[PDB]
RNA sequence: GGUUUGACAUGGAUCGGGAGUGCUCAGAGAUGGGUGUGCCUCUUGGUCGGUUCACAGGUGGUGCAUGGCUGUCGUCAGCUCGUGUCGUGAGAUGUUGGGUUAAGUCCCGCAACGAGCGCAACCCUUGUUCACUGUUGCCAGCACGUUAUGGUGGGGACUCAGUGGAGACCGCCGGGGUCAACUCGGAGGAAGGUGGGGAUGACGUCAAGUCAUCAUGCCCCUUAUGUCCAGGGCUUCACGCAUGCUACAAUGGCUGGUACAGAGAGUGGCGAGCCUGUGAGGGUGAGCGAAUCUCGGAAAGCCGGUCUCAGUUCGGAUUGGGGUCUGCAACUCGACCUCAUGAAGUCGGAGUCGCUAGUAAUCGCAGAUCAGCAACGCUGCGGUGAAUACGUUCCCGGGGC
């Protein structure tokens, strides 16, 4: 019941946000499933290092998306208001499935 | 010619990204507006001296941290210049901009402002050796553990290009735990432009 | 080749010019840059100046042309041979 | 290499016949990285061997290998303005390797249709004392004897 | 790139198939990534400077 | 043989059942993983009478040999494009 | 073929109210002509118009005017400084010597004593293990499920996912090593002497590459070297070189059946299922913004049948016919399907290239760009999986004295 999907690029801020969510809902009772980590999206970009005629030397980059999942077993409309009104860091987004 | 950018090398390890937002269907357009914001701010606020522009987004609302040595230019008189630059920012982007301007505690220790000053002196036609020595001495008076400055180009208005450099202390570029601040600027002279690069070893971090 | 269910592609101004020529007498050279178009029976017996990049080379369309494009009859490159 | 003798990977034994020789034979056939194909070939050849003679196929393979094993072989030497063919004694591992390589190559060169019993025919001929492998062993020994005068250049 | 080419690419094409990408910072028409616009060089330099969130060097 | 031989080198023999759930890899890799699993099971069942021989046979060890990654400018992990001077 | 403050910027004036567009006409189109629709404040703005005025524009020149970025010697083991000292001086010493190391890595001695950039380590990934969490993942014990599918309640065991820890340090034992660094052997251990791989490229060299990614000094163009458009070209072909792919077959071809992956991508997208077609495909069309749904089939391999050494049931070039799809449009110049055609090629001259282990060899898979695709390229991913290294004499590159 009540899904919370957290996505960001830094696992430190992911973990901090998940801890804040779970400690908030708990402060409002509502027992909630622990933050379960989904597989991290791993996009890879290869780029010719030089601006011209040098293809054998290249640079690789990744955009790792870290995802965590929270279940709010207890309905608790007070926790509903809390989870819609609290503030989260800009780097992480929130997805609430009612 | 073959050296990596220190900031990119230490990105994620010790230093952090200048932009903090998440978006997976608009990523390109947010990148474009960020580029527009940064170009506009750099082109219209040279006088203040920009260490960094840090961009955050929550929901169609953008937040700009402007790390400047002298925010007097940015704030103008009683925030008039701050209001006008914010208004130009809404005009440029179309979103709600919350702009805040922060000091740099040690401008003589921040590499980007050091490159700013060295390039300004070179443009004002100060002897490059004297400028580099002054910047180096000021950095070590502040208390940096290592300075390295390199000016490349038609130094002194000459014809051939040189790559004159100064350094003392320790600047371990190869060490990832080493906190190395990197700055770069271009002195626009009557003879092309001079590239000034500055590495400053702040210390060691975990 | 073009899908059958989409029909032949005639560039929709070549068609109107050849139809006007049919209505007012099949005697004129129709200048066009539409190498892109499909030869059709309705233009049989006409002469069409197909652009080849620098000049409108004339082709007299006969019965057997129909299954071909206008640009097939207006070569764009000149070779003549290596050396001489 | 300059640093020193690189370590050798241990040789495993064949599960069926329980001899490292057959494993070395399959690893020498072992074209294209197809271990299963190579040892299907090898097992078929050994079974054909035990079909045509009652004796054990591993024993007949061993006898063929001893009949193809070279004792000494000549190598090029850059002494002076002309090249020499210095005869050098061959260690047991090197000579087993040479015997296996020659067996496999001449089996591949045989005229019969299929590789499995091309190799089977070559093995039987070598064990008897005939074939291209034994001929090459004799020729190399003959040329070593011809150039035997340079046994004092060994280092 | 040329300014006329940049504005022509920006404007809606006559036929849908005639559109192309262009580096949104740079104008470069080759090697433009759909994920974040930009181009080869623009991606490399901006990722090094740290304006692209989530993008870091990969050394797996 | 590679999966049966843990029993052969242990005191127990083919009078001792086993159930295996196998995932990933190819046939030979799965064989090696199953062999190591049986060796570890025999280990943690009898770590005194089967441990010495079982470890000496090099079987309570997982070989880290894994496919090396491809590298830029090279056709494969180490294969290089054909060098052509002039 | 059009255009000239210009395709696009910024600023002053000046006449303004529409700009901007829908439908039509002419045109290859650019563009031009119709027709419909026609600012929000306010008495003085947003927006556009011309006329100008400033000005823009240039992938035009110079990479030997430059910045930036990159190759390269070269992952090579080095390159220097402060002070002292020696010498008239350039300069030397340190940094030589002995030992060792992958390493200017350390050790010993030493007119040197120190330090810095490089080496190493810190980072990522892989190999072992623990704690925490348990869905979209997993199913050992428990209860049903349409027969059936962890489908179900449920479970923290196993696997895995991903956060935080542990673990390797010549740390222990023995020998060698004047000792000392190191070195050899052994135990423990998933792993032992740097465990494997990546990121990381010192001072500098080559006036090395890039004025065409960007930026820029100077010079040059300004009813044209700007700029718009249609068509053409970048795809030419007596030839030469280079990098690849498919081959020349039987360790193979064809055919039926049947196993085992990893890493990735997806809403103008990935598309299942069903129907239709020989097929490419078409028609319907769920599901999935995705550990859920889809791409999906892995191929090599194994097993059965068949071909029987044939320029072939090898090879699949070329050429003729009939098509599909994308696209405004496949003539020049797309991929694909199908029918037919069936070229050279019998293992390649002198010469030359890659590779020391999960490597070479081969086997398939995925992604970037991308409507489509000439991709056999590139960057990754796993499957199968070798042979050999006596050695430094010789060839090439480099290091200390
Ligand atoms: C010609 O003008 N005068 C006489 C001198 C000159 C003047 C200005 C330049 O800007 C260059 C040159 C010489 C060329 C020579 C070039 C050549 N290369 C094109 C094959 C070459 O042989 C090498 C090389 N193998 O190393 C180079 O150095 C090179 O590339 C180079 O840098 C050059 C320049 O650009
Ligand atoms: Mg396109
Ligand atoms: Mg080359
Ligand atoms: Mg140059
Ligand atoms: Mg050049
Ligand atoms: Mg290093
Ligand atoms: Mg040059
Ligand atoms: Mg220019
Ligand atoms: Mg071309
Ligand atoms: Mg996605
Ligand atoms: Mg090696
Ligand atoms: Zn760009």
């Amino acid at each position: 019941k009540i899904r919370i999907r957290l996505r960001a690029y830094d696992h430190e801020v992911i973990d901090s946000s998940a801890r804040k969510i779970v400690d908030t809902v708990t402060r409002t009772g509502a027992k909630v499933a622990g933050p379960v980590p989904l597989p991290t999206e791993k996009n890879v970009f290869c780029v010719i290092r030089s601006p011209h005629k040098y293809k054998d030397s290249r640079e690789h980059f990744e955009m790792r998306t870290h995802k965590r999942l929270i279940d709010i077993l207890e309905p608790t409309p007070k926790t509903v208001d809390s989870l819609m009104r609290l503030d989260l860091p800009a780097g992480v987004d929130i997805e609430i499935k009612l | 010619g073959q050296k990596i950018n220190p900031h990119g090398f230490r990105l994620g390890v010790t230093t952090d990204h200048k932009t903090r937002w998440y978006a997976e269907k608009q990523y390109a357009e947010l990148v474009g507006e960020d580029v527009k914001i940064r170009e506009w701010l750099h082109k219209n606020l040279e006088r203040a001296g920009l260490s960094s522009i840090e961009i955050e987004r929550r929901s169609e609302r953008v937040t700009i941290f402007l790390y400047a040595a002298r925010p007097g230019i940015v704030i103008g008189r009683n925030g008039a210049e701050a209001e006008r630059v914010r208004g130009e920012l809404e005009k440029l982007t179309g979103k709600q901009i919350q702009l805040n301007i922060l000091e740099v505690k040690s401008p003589e220790t921040d590499a980007q402002l050091v490159a700013q000053g060295i390039a300004e002196q070179l443009a004002a036609r100060v002897a490059f050796r004297r400028a580099m020595r002054k910047a180096q001495q000021s950095a070590m008076n502040a208390g940096a553990l290592g300075i390295r400055i390199k000016c490349s180009g038609r130094l002194g208005g000459a014809e051939m290009s040189r790559s004159e450099g100064y350094r003392e202390g320790r600047v371990p570029l190869h060490t990832l735990r080493a906190d190395i601040d990197y700055g770069f600027f271009e002195a626009r002279t009557t003879f092309g432009r001079i590239g000034v690069k500055v590495w400053i070893y702040k210390g060691d971090v975990t | 080749p073009r899908s059958l269910k989409k029909g032949p592609f005639v560039d929709e101004h070549l068609a109107k010019k050849v139809t006007a020529q049919n209505e007012a007498g099949t005697h004129n050279v129709i200048k066009t840059w539409s190498r892109r178009s499909m030869v059709t029976p309705d233009m049989i017996g006409h002469t069409i100046g197909v652009h080849d990049g620098r000049k409108h080379v004339p082709v007299f369309v006969t019965e057997s042309m129909v299954g071909h494009k206008l640009g097939e009859f207006a070569p764009t490159r000149t070779f003549k041979g290596h050396v001489k | 290499p300059r640093k020193g003798p690189a370590p050798k990977r241990p040789v495993m034994v064949d599960p069926v016949y329980g001899s490292p020789l057959v494993s070395q034979l399959v690893s020498k056939i072992l074209l294209d990285g197809k271990k299963t194909v190579a040892q299907n070939i090898v097992y078929t050849a050994l079974e054909g061997c035990r079909a045509k003679n009652n004796t054990d196929p591993v024993q007949t393979l061993k006898r063929a290998l001893d009949n193809i094993k070279p004792s000494l072989e000549v190598k090029s030497r850059r002494v002076g303005g002309a090249t020499y063919q210095v005869p050098v004694e061959v260690k047991p591992a090197r000579q087993t390797t040479l015997a296996m390589r020659w067996l496999v190559n001449f089996s591949r060169e045989r005229r019969e249709k299929t590789m499995a019993e091309r190799l089977m025919n070559e093995i039987l001929d070598a064990s008897n004392g005939l074939g291209a492998s034994v001929k090459r062993r004799e020729d190399t020994h003959k040329m070593a004897e011809a150039n035997r005068a340079f046994a004092h250049y060994r280092w | 790139a040329k300014t006329a080419l940049k504005v022509k690419a920006a404007r809606k094409p006559k036929f849908g198939v005639r559109a192309y990408t262009r580096c949104q910072r740079c104008g470069r028409p080759h090697s433009v990534y759909r994920k974040f616009g930009l181009c080869r060089i623009c991606l490399r330099e901006m990722a090094h400077a740290g304006q692209l969130p989530g993008v870091t060097k990969s050394s797996w | 043989q590679i999966v049966t031989e843990p029993f052969a080198t242990a005191g127990v023999e083919g009078a001792y059942d086993v159930i295996a759930r196998i995932g990933g890899g190819g046939v030979t890799g799965q064989a090696g993983a199953l062999r190591l699993g049986i060796a570890r099971a025999l280990n943690n069942v009898d770590p005194e009478a089967s441990r010495p021989a079982l470890k000496k046979a090099g079987m309570l060890t997982r070989d880290a040999r894994v496919k090396e990654r491809k590298k830029a400018g090279l056709k494969k992990a180490r294969k290089a494009p054909q060098y052509s001077k002039r």
